[PDB]
């Protein structure tokens, strides 16, 4: 259910080589809160990859600590998939966390590397969140 | 470094 303490979800970004604006995935519910993958180009140059939590809510009382593994899937060999982990206390003033320089843009878009196919790149997040505070009183 | 931190 949506109350699950952890989950793994993916978001495939299309026309990747042409990415210009920040893109946001649909929400995945963990601890009954909406978690999303955020991707953006940073300086073409590098891949910005972040995990967002409960950003739409106008509440300023909530907080949720979580650990997560942010991964860019290598479709040719999952052992070649690239991942980094984070630990962050999410709340209204700091609702996302990740890496602005997660991977070199030239590497992810290199057709010989196995991360891109038909100009599509798949992002994955495995999030393990603690019980939230200031939400479900 | 990978530039860990908020999207901003
Ligand atoms: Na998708
Ligand atoms: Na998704
Ligand atoms: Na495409
Ligand atoms: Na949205
Ligand atoms: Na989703
Ligand atoms: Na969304
Ligand atoms: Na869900
Ligand atoms: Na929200
Ligand atoms: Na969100
Ligand atoms: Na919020
Ligand atoms: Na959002
Ligand atoms: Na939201
Ligand atoms: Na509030
Ligand atoms: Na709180
Ligand atoms: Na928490
Ligand atoms: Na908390
Ligand atoms: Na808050
Ligand atoms: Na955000
Ligand atoms: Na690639
Ligand atoms: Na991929
Ligand atoms: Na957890």
């Amino acid at each position: 259910t949506s109350w699950r303490s952890e989950a793994t979800f993916q978001f495939t970004v299309e026309r990747f080589s042409r990415l210009s604006e920040s893109v946001l995935s649909p929400p995945c519910f963990v601890r009954n809160l909406p978690w999303k993958i955020m991707v953006m180009p940073r300086f073409q140059k590098s891949v910005g990859f972040f995990l967002q939590c409960n950003a739409e809510s106008d509440s300023t009382s909530w907080s949720c600590h979580a650990q997560a593994v942010l991964k860019i899937i290598n479709y040719r060999d999952d052992e070649k998939s690239f991942s980094r982990r984070i630990s962050h206390l999410f709340f209204h003033k700091e609702n996302d966390w990740g890496f602005s320089n997660f991977m070199a843009w030239s590497e992810v878009t290199d057709p010989e590397k196995g991360f891109i196919d038909d100009d599509k790149v798949t992002f994955e997040v495995f999030v393990q969140a603690d019980a939230p505070h200031g939400v479900a009183w | 470094d990978p530039g860990e931190g908020p999207s901003t």
